[PDB]
Parts: C-alpha cells; sequence; structure tokens
RNA sequence: GUAGGAUAGUGGCCUACCAUGGUUUCAACGGGUAACGGGGAAUAAGGGUUCGAUUCCGGAGAGGGAGCCUGAGAAACGGCU
RNA sequence: GAAGAUGAUCAGAUACCGUCGUAGUCUUAACCAUAAACUAUGCCGACUAGGGAUCGGGUGGUGUUUUUUUAAUGACCCACUCGGCACCUUACGAGAAAUCAAAGUCUUUGGGUUCUGGGGGGAGUAUGGUCGCAAGGCUGAAACUUAAAGGAAUUGACGGAA
C-alpha cells in the first residue's frame, strides 16, 4: 500500500526530469511534500509549483526547469545527530560544493546548510542535487 | 477503603506506635497516621480516610519513595497488593542505525488507596526492597477515562 | 508531448477521462425532473438510479435500474437537474 | 547418472539403512 | 523494496537475519562450531611434534609423475596419525623411522597442496635440528 | 487492492467538489432528517436509506444536505443497531455459507471462502472493539451467529 | 481431558487384536453407537437396536437400516434409483 | 500477603499460616563457550569485523568441597577443623 | 495399463515394438502433501512509451441491421473509459548476455514487507525431533574431498537434423 507520499512525489519528479518533461503531477500532496518542494524551489531546483485543491488530499503540478539531477527520499527517516550530518552529505551528495540533504528538524524542514547555521539537527528526509 | 475486613490476618493489623487511648475518647475516631510521599505526589483521600493498614504503603506505611520514578502499563493485578507493570522501550543497535522494541516486567507493590486494573498507566517510585522482586510502590494512577464509558449496551 | 498545461487541460480531454482520473474528481451523473403522462407532479430521479422509482401519488414505475444509467420507462418526460 | 535415478538409488539405500537399524534396535 | 526490511524499529529482524545468514560462510561456521578443536589434527595450533612411524612414498596426482616422499607421523598431543611431506631434495635420508619431527601446516589451512594427495602437513624439524639447516649443510643431526 | 482477492478494480463513487449543494434542492434539512428517521422506523440500513433518498428524492449527500451522516442521525434518534451494518452483513454471509456447507460438505471452495469471510469478520470486529463500537471481548463464535443476525 | 490420543472407543480392547483391526472396528463402533436424527420427528434420538434396527426414543418409531449406519450408500442409491424409475413409470 | 526468626540491616533470607502466582516468540527455561567483565587492542574511506588470560578498575580463587576461630574488617587458606 | 506373461529382433542378448493383463485408472469415507506445483519471475503501492487486437462492464453517436410516412430491445460499427489474459515496435533505461514495459525508475545505490542463496561435491546424506498405516513429508549437519563446477553468447567441428 502507499507508505510514503514524499517518496512517490519525488519518484514522479525524478521520472519526469529524466525524460525531460517540464512539469509533473503529484498525488497526494502532503505538507512535507510542500515544504520539501519549497526548499528545492528556494535553491533553484524546481520552478513554480501549484497545489490543486480537490477536497480529498490535494495534487501538485511542479514546473521542473532543467536543473535537477536526483531528488530522493532517505526512508526510514533516520535520526541524525549534528555530528553525523557530514556522513550523510558525504554519502548522498556528489560534491562538497553543491547539493543539499534535507532534514526534518524541530526548527522546520530544512537543508543541511541552514541546519548547520541554526545549529539544529534531527530526522533525515532526503536530498536534492 | 473503610471496609472489607481489615483484621483478616492472625495478627492485629495496626500502624505501629500509633496509640488509640480508650480512657480519653478522641475527637476524631480511630486516629490515623499518614504522610505526603514527596515529589509532588498527592496523598489520596482514600489513604487519609481509609481503614486499611498496608505497612508497605507509601503514604500510610513505613516505606519511603526515593530513587527512580518510573511509569508503566499494568499487565497483572493478580497478586494481593502487588502488580506487575510493563515498561516497554526501544533499544538502539548502532550497526543498523535502527531500534528494536523491548520490554521489562517490573513487579510493584500497590496500596489499597489505589484501585488499579490491567491497562492502567501507573507511576511507580523506588523504595527499599519490599519482597524478593518488588522494589517499587505505586504512587500515582494515570488512567481516568480509559475509553471505557461508551462500550455499554443501548436500547 | 514533453511540455503541456496540466493546470488547464482542455475540456474535450477532461470529458474523455475517467471520473476519478480528471484534475479534480467529480461525478458524471446527474438528476432529472421526471413527470408521468398521467400525474402532474414532478419526481427527482437519479441518472444511475438503482431503484424502481415511483411517485408518491403514482403507482407507476418511473425508471428501471440497469448496469449503468437507469432506463426512464413508459413515455415519461424528463428534464436535467 | 540421471538425478532422478540416483535419488531412487539413495531412497533404496534409506530403506536398507533403516531396515538394518531397526534390526539392531 | 529491495528485499530486507528498512524501518527504524526493524533492527531485530535485520540483526537475527544477519546472524542466520552468517553461518553460510566457511570461517564463521568453522570458528563457531569450533571444528579446529574437535577435528583437524593440530587442535587449533600451528605446529605439532610427532613420532615418525613409516616412510611413505606417495604417488603424485595426474598429470604429474613423481614419488612424493612423505612420512606417517603419530602426534604426541593427540595420538592422531597424519601424513607429512619431507619438503626438499633428499631429506628423507635425514629423518629415520621412529624419531621425533616437528610438523607445520602446508600453506592452505587444511586443503592438501599441489599434486600430493591427502598430505596437508610438512616436516619442519627432525630431532629438533631443522631440515632446512640439515639440508644446506648447516647443522649435523644428533645421534640420540 | 481487494484484500482477499487479486482484483485491482477502481469502482467508487466520486462525490462532487461542492460540500454545500446542490441549489436546486428545495426541501429542508429537518424534512430530510424525518424522512431518514421514517425509513429507519421501516427498518432500513443506512445504505438503503441513502440509496432511497438519492434516487426517489433529490438528496444527493445527506452529509451535505443535513449536517450529519446517516448513521449519526440514526444514533442521535436512537436507531443504531447492536452490531454495525457492514459487520452484520458479513456475519449474514458467513452463516449462509456455513448453512450451505453443512449440506455440501464436499464444497472445498465454499470452505475456503468461509475462511476468507471469517477472517474479514475478525479484522472488522477487532477494529470495532478498539474503537469501542462493539463491547470488549465481543467474539464471533460461529455457532451462535445465526441467532446473532437471525 | 483427552484421555486417549487415537484409539478412542477401542481403548477397551487394550493392546490386543492388531492396530489395523482396532482402527477398522473403531470407525464402525463410532458409527453404530452414534445418535442419528429421526426422519419423522427431527430429534437426534435414533439408536441401534440389534443391527438393522434403528429405533427413535421419541415417537418410538423403528426403521430398518444398515448394520452400523441408518442409511448405507447402496440403499440411498437404491432409493434414488427407485424414485427415478417410479417418476419415469407414473409419468 | 501477614506475623515471627535471623541479620549489621532490606528482603522468601528462613520459618508458620494463607493466596496461586512469577517468566516466555520483544526468545523465557535449557545446552555450549577452546567466556572472567570493563578501560582497551588489531584493521582503519565511512559503516564495520575480530581480539581483550595480560601492567589500571571490579569480581572470583588458593588442590576440591564444606565448616569456623580471632578481629573493625575473613567464611582468610605464607589461619584452624 | 506399472508388475507379470508371451511373440519377435539384437554382438552383448536395444527395456524400444506386437498381443494379453494384475494393481491402477472411476467413485464413496479417510489418509498423503509432493511435481519442470514454471511465468524456473513472492505480495502491496507509485511513476516512466508508442500501438493495435481481444474479454467483461459502463458512457456517447440524430451510425448499420430489423427501410414501416420522424423504423423498441438484441447483434454489429465508431470513439472514449475502467478492469483483465496477452501481444507487436523501440531501448529511454536495465542486464554477463539471452533478453525484459518490467527483469526499468540501482555506485545519482533507501516506497513497505515476507521468504531464500553464499564455490563444486559429500548431501537433501547421517543423526535427532515431528507428522504418516506405510511410502515417505517437514527440519537437517559434519568429517572428508576438490580448482573449478556453472551461466550466456561467439567461431569451428560433428549430427542415424532440415
Ligand atoms: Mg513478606
Ligand atoms: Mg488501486
Ligand atoms: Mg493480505
Ligand atoms: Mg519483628
Ligand atoms: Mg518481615
Ligand atoms: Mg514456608
Ligand atoms: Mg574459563
Ligand atoms: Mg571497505
Ligand atoms: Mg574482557
Ligand atoms: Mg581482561
Ligand atoms: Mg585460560
Ligand atoms: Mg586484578
Ligand atoms: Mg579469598
Ligand atoms: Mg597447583
Ligand atoms: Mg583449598
Ligand atoms: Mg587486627
Ligand atoms: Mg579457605
Ligand atoms: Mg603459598
Ligand atoms: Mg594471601
Ligand atoms: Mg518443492
Ligand atoms: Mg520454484
Ligand atoms: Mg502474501
Ligand atoms: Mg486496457
Ligand atoms: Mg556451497
Ligand atoms: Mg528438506
Ligand atoms: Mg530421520
Ligand atoms: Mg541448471
Ligand atoms: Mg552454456
Amino acid at each position: 500500500t502507499r507508505s510514503s507520499v514524499l517518496a512517490d512525489a519525488l519518484n514522479a519528479i525524478n521520472n519526469a526530469e529524466k525524460t525531460g518533461k517540464r512539469q509533473v503531477l503529484i498525488r497526494p500532496s502532503s505538507k512535507v511534500i510542500i515544504k520539501f518542494l519549497q526548499v528545492m524551489q528556494k535553491h533553484g531546483y524546481i520552478g513554480e509549483f501549484e497545489y490543486i485543491d480537490d477536497h480529498r488530499s490535494g495534487k501538485i503540478v511542479v514546473q521542473l526547469n532543467g536543473r535537477l539531477n536526483k531528488c530522493g527520499v532517505i526512508s526510514p527517516r533516520f535520526n541524525v545527530k549534528i555530528g553525523d550530518i557530514e556522513k550523510w552529505t558525504a554519502n548522498l551528495l556528489p560534491a562538497r560544493q553543491f547539493g543539499y540533504v534535507i532534514l526534518t528538524t524541530s526548527a522546520g524542514i530544512m537543508d543541511h546548510e541552514e541546519a548547520r547555521r541554526k545549529h539544529v539537527s534531527g530526522k533525515i528526509l532526503g536530498f536534492v542535487y | 477503603s473503610t471496609e472489607l475486613t481489615v483484621q483478616s490476618e492472625r495478627a492485629f493489623q495496626k500502624q505501629p506506635h500509633i496509640f488509640n487511648n480508650p480512657k480519653v475518647k478522641t475527637s476524631k475516631r480511630t486516629k490515623r497516621w499518614y504522610k505526603n510521599a514527596g515529589l509532588g505526589f498527592k496523598t489520596p483521600k482514600t489513604a487519609i480516610e481509609g481503614s486499611y493498614i498496608d505497612k508497605k504503603c507509601p503514604f500510610t506505611g513505613l516505606v519511603s519513595i526515593r530513587g527512580k520514578i518510573l511509569t508503566g502499563t499494568v499487565v497483572s493485578t493478580k497478586m494481593h497488593r502487588t502488580i506487575v507493570i510493563r515498561r516497554a522501550y526501544l533499544h538502539y543497535i548502532p550497526k543498523y542505525n535502527r531500534y528494536e522494541k523491548r520490554h521489562k516486567n517490573v513487579p510493584v507493590h500497590v496500596s489499597p488507596a489505589f484501585r488499579v486494573q490491567v491497562g492502567d498507566i501507573v507511576t511507580v517510585g523506588q523504595c527499599r526492597p519490599i519482597s524478593k522482586t518488588v522494589r517499587f510502590n505505586v504512587v500515582k494512577v494515570s488512567a481516568a477515562a480509559g475509553k471505557a464509558n461508551k462500550q455499554f449496551a443501548k436500547f | 508531448v514533453l511540455v503541456q498545461d496540466l493546470l488547464h487541460p482542455t475540456a474535450a480531454s477532461e470529458a474523455r477521462k475517467h471520473k476519478l482520473k480528471t484534475l479534480v474528481q467529480g461525478p458524471r451523473s446527474y438528476f432529472l425532473d421526471v413527470k408521468c403522462p398521467g400525474c402532474l407532479n414532478i419526481t427527482t430521479v437519479f441518472s444511475h438510479a438503482q431503484t424502481a422509482v415511483t411517485c408518491e401519488s403514482c403507482s407507476t414505475i418511473l425508471c428501471t435500474p440497469t448496469g449503468g444509467k437507469a432506463k426512464l420507462s413508459e413515455g415519461t418526460s424528463f428534464r436535467r437537474k | 547418472m540421471r538425478a532422478k535415478w540416483r535419488k531412487k538409488r539413495t531412497r533404496r539405500l534409506k530403506r536398507k539403512r533403516r531396515k538394518v537399524r531397526a534390526r539392531s534396535k | 523494496g529491495k528485499g530486507k526490511p528498512r524501518g527504524l524499529n526493524s533492527a531485530r529482524k535485520l540483526r537475527v537475519h544477519r546472524r542466520n545468514n552468517r553461518w553460510a560462510e566457511n570461517n564463521y561456521k568453522k570458528r563457531l562450531l569450533g571444528t579446529a578443536f574437535k577435528s583437524s589434527p593440530f587442535g587449533g595450533s600451528s605446529h605439532a611434534k610427532g613420532i615418525v612411524l613409516e616412510k611413505l612414498g606417495i604417488e603424485s596426482k595426474q598429470p604429474n609423475s613423481a614419488i612424493r616422499k612423505c612420512v606417517r607421523v603419530q602426534l604426541i598431543k593427540n595420538g592422531k596419525k597424519v601424513t607429512a611431506f619431507v619438503p626438499n631434495d633428499g631429506c628423507l635420508n635425514f629423518v629415520d623411522e621412529n624419531d621425533e619431527v616437528l610438523l607445520a601446516g602446508f600453506g592452505r589451512k587444511g586443503k592438501a597442496k599441489g599434486d600430493i594427495p591427502g598430505v596437508r602437513f610438512k616436516v619442519v624439524k627432525v630431532s629438533g635440528v631443522s631440515l632446512l639447516a640439515l639440508w644446506k649443510e648447516k647443522k649435523e643431526k644428533p645421534r640420540s | 487492492g481487494r484484500m482477499h482477492s487479486a482484483g485491482k478494480g477502481i469502482s467508487s463513487s466520486a462525490i462532487p467538489y461542492s460540500r454545500n449543494a446542490p441549489a436546486w434542492f428545495k426541501l429542508s434539512s429537518e424534512s430530510v432528517i424525518e424522512q431518514i428517521v421514517k425509513y429507519a422506523r421501516k427498518g432500513l440500513t443506512p445504505s438503503q436509506i441513502g440509496v432511497l433518498l438519492r434516487d426517489a428524492h433529490g438528496v444527493t449527500q445527506a452529509r451535505v444536505i443535513t449536517g450529519n451522516k446517516i448513521m449519526r442521525i440514526l444514533k442521535s434518534n436512537g436507531l443504531a443497531p447492536e452490531i454495525p451494518e457492514d459487520l452484520y452483513y458479513l456475519i449474514k454471509k458467513a452463516v449462509s455459507v456455513r448453512k450451505h456447507l453443512e449440506r455440501n460438505r464436499k464444497d472445498k471452495d465454499a470452505k475456503f471462502r468461509l475462511i476468507l469471510i471469517e477472517s474479514r469478520i475478525h479484522r472488522l470486529a477487532r477494529y470495532y472493539r478498539t474503537v469501542a463500537v462493539l463491547p470488549p471481548n465481543w467474539k464471533y463464535e460461529s455457532a451462535t451467529a445465526s441467532a446473532l443476525v437471525n | 481431558a483427552k484421555r486417549t490420543k487415537k484409539v478412542g472407543i477401542t481403548g477397551k480392547y487394550g493392546v490386543r487384536y492388531g492396530s489395523s483391526l482396532r482402527r477398522q472396528v473403531k470407525k464402525l463402533e463410532i458409527q453404530q453407537h452414534a445418535r442419528y436424527d429421526c426422519s419423522f420427528c427431527g430429534k437426534k434420538t435414533v439408536k441401534r437396536g440389534a443391527a438393522g434396527i434403528w429405533t427413535c426414543s421419541c415417537c418410538k418409531k423403528t426403521v430398518a437400516g444398515g448394520a452400523y449406519t441408518v442409511s448405507t450408500a447402496a440403499a440411498a442409491t437404491v432409493r434414488s434409483t427407485i424414485r427415478r424409475l417410479r417418476e419415469m413409470v407414473e409419468a
């Protein structure tokens, strides 16, 4: 059954970005999906995304521009102390100069760089590069 | 607990060194000793006004609560003035970066100030060794509703 | 097509698609103001109406249930909604 | 050697082994 | 989902699954059954002294064609009979029947080496005076 | 998809976007409610009340037109049955299959389907006992069930 | 409790007579001692009364039957066959 | 559980009378250990794998068991029976 | 038609072939619990590519057939749609390849979960337990031995293959 709507959303985004589409459609559009997409959009990996409100769970149409290589989900959401964020970045990211590991942190869903600037850590969601 | 046969044993059940003087009739009937257990644990009015004895009670008995203050789900009220609680937790295996469900069964003395049943969340507090396996008293019972008011039959 | 408008798909496409697989899922069914040849009163009958619907005053079957839409029977007249 | 017939050979060896084991026991 | 469980609370299933599939290795199975002490004539040890019983000449395996010049050695610490290769040119002239040799293993942790069938040990010393040193010219073998 | 089958069918209702609806409705919410209560006095399951309201009358959704669901209206009017509707309709099927099986003892797939139906009953009854709709230690004993559902 | 694992009614025979023979007699001593339902009053009160006789304790009615069952399969086949031939003859 | 005894003292530690409990697939109980536990050690991308009788800490033992004397402290063995 | 009988042939004495024929094949009551039980491809879920054909259901044609002056229902045609057994083209991708719309979305490695494998033999053997009336089924080693066993494809050779 459907166990991770963020994994389904990010799989749809990867599969459309691989085949070169400029847009996806994502069902069923959680808050974690919206915040993850807002981080990706803030860092420039997607364009505008628009939330269709049907009265059940929502859909999202994301405008993929061209600049995404691999957005993914680290499932399970591992507990991540502040000392081993850098193991996760060294494992998941292609280089030290770009790419972001998205963390669910009690200061909000955020990437690892402004998890480090706020000196906060927590569960891992996934990555974008 | 003002009823159900306090003197049910071969010995006279009384609080030690508490004297009921028969020559001078006391203004309050059958003088009772109680205490606050400390740590914000309210002495129940059943403990204050009851007739039970329970020398291992944390409020009317001779034990003191000191040390760990644990919390657990009652799984067995099948003893006399002793319950078994389940302290379920999660153990972290650092190889797999994952946890495993574990549990520990803690036998706890329960006062007859408290009426407990299987399913109640109780707060227990460490005392001196009460028996071979019991080192804790129930100091608080944390199940008031328990979703057990709407199960009964209707018309 | 590699680039398309997913927020505003064409009405011909949305009328082709399944009722669950549109942009917002809604029903393709409808209701009918149905009158008998005999009685003057009006009955509101579902399109896919599952039931031998009669009037309150009539003794007459208005629709007969089928696999999909109910078959409006016996020369009765209908209007949508 | 077909594996089917080697299996049947070892199955007959099973019967002889348990026959002599029940003979001794 | 690539086989294995992934969830955060699924560490017992992963740990016991690794513990169960860990037995299919040669070394873990051998080390936890303790077969080096139950079997494998040198009881977990590197070397063992024994007493030569008879000089053997083992036919080498095909396609090689030679006589391998071993000895039958009864170990002091077990009483187990092994076959030990006397590992240079000559050197069977150096041993005897009925004297004390030190044996080592033969390179392959069991697993009889090369064209020698069923010989998995070798003679390092005879009478405590070291076959290589006897073979070069370096030492003289004691008469008793 | 189809917990006791291999079917993958999507055959559901697609209720509309309008949560207040449908602007040709000229009957009142209390008239809809007393029609619901009248149908339950006749003895109708909430599914049968809803289908009759939908087809004979114009009541598209009773949740939309009133403020309440049909089973909630029946509970407020004192007409809730002793076991829930889908569980009762599962126990009815199970006792019909068992009555069939006592004659046709050779019916191996009716035996199999009976196991499926009881498994479904026990899962549903377990849910109802945790959400406290059914009493605790309510058991489908499959010997008294024929009188449980008459 | 469960007094015996598998002998059942043939635990009275002890270790004697052979296991196959005691199984064969167990499957028929269950059959000849079972209470059967009456075809006349519906109560499960039919008992055997010197093989071939099956008497209901209510309503006192006695039916001829098999030696250990009320209706053997050959007799039920005969009943169906005679029903079929009678329906063919009188129609 | 109650009461006593005993102890330096809690306690089924033991006794007397009651109750029938207590642990377990979250692995109890049993079997093996060529197992003393730990600080630690070897190998080092990261994670790990293996070792730790051994200089520090804690335990246990003085050929095997048991019992005790003296003493603040021992069930001591370069003390006794 | 196992077994068994018999007739021929064959170097040895092709067991193939011919004629019989018990058990069996069928059925009732009880057992067994295995198959190359195969799609050698666990189950749930999402996405990624074009196509036509078909099965079941649904929807729409001022379509054909029942031409009877604006000709019910079935059958058929066309277009959609959901669900299914599959199929054709391509290789985005995957793979050691054969090939695969899944065996893809995997070193850019994490959707959920169960089971299994760890070089070839020894060996599905020994022993223990348990199930069975038995046959056997489930569970299931070790000593020892060994440098390959194997998978896919290429060239050749060979075929009582074309
Ligand atoms: Mg006590
Ligand atoms: Mg589905
Ligand atoms: Mg299921
Ligand atoms: Mg005392
Ligand atoms: Mg005491
Ligand atoms: Mg006692
Ligand atoms: Mg030791
Ligand atoms: Mg490495
Ligand atoms: Mg250690
Ligand atoms: Mg140490
Ligand atoms: Mg040692
Ligand atoms: Mg020390
Ligand atoms: Mg000592
Ligand atoms: Mg010594
Ligand atoms: Mg000693
Ligand atoms: Mg002194
Ligand atoms: Mg001593
Ligand atoms: Mg000394
Ligand atoms: Mg000393
Ligand atoms: Mg199999
Ligand atoms: Mg298979
Ligand atoms: Mg399954
Ligand atoms: Mg299709
Ligand atoms: Mg192997
Ligand atoms: Mg097996
Ligand atoms: Mg066996
Ligand atoms: Mg093969
Ligand atoms: Mg090959």
